[PDB]
């Protein structure tokens, strides 16, 4: 198409925003995964492979 | 020119620029004869 690229820019900025937020959630779940791993003593959980 | 002022204002008034945005979005997606000369206010009467 050839329409106005306002969608492109707004999707890019909102995409980057959600990357930042989601990554923060991945740090959160990363500390969760690590303390579960430490508590159990086995590598990165027991339900899924590493 | 309204863009800088809109940046200074924030977001709680965004819609006030709505139609302005519209007349910008058009600009990216897109003799005369006299009036009010007042000779109508003139008057002619013969009975005088």
């Amino acid at each position: 198409g050839t329409g106005s690229q306002i969608m492109g820019n707004m999707f890019g900025v909102f995409n980057s925003a959600v990357l930042a937020l989601g990554g923060i959630i991945i740090m959160y779940t990363l500390m969760v995964s690590t303390m579960n791993t430490a508590h159990e003593g086995q590598m990165l959980g027991q339900k899924w492979s590493s | 020119d309204f863009i800088a002022e809109a940046n200074a204002k924030g977001w709680i008034m965004a819609g006030s620029y709505f139609f302005d945005l519209v007349k910008l979005n058009g600009s990216a997606t897109e003799d005369q004869f006299d009036t009010g000369t007042g000779l109508d206010k003139s008057s002619f009467d013969p009975t005088q």
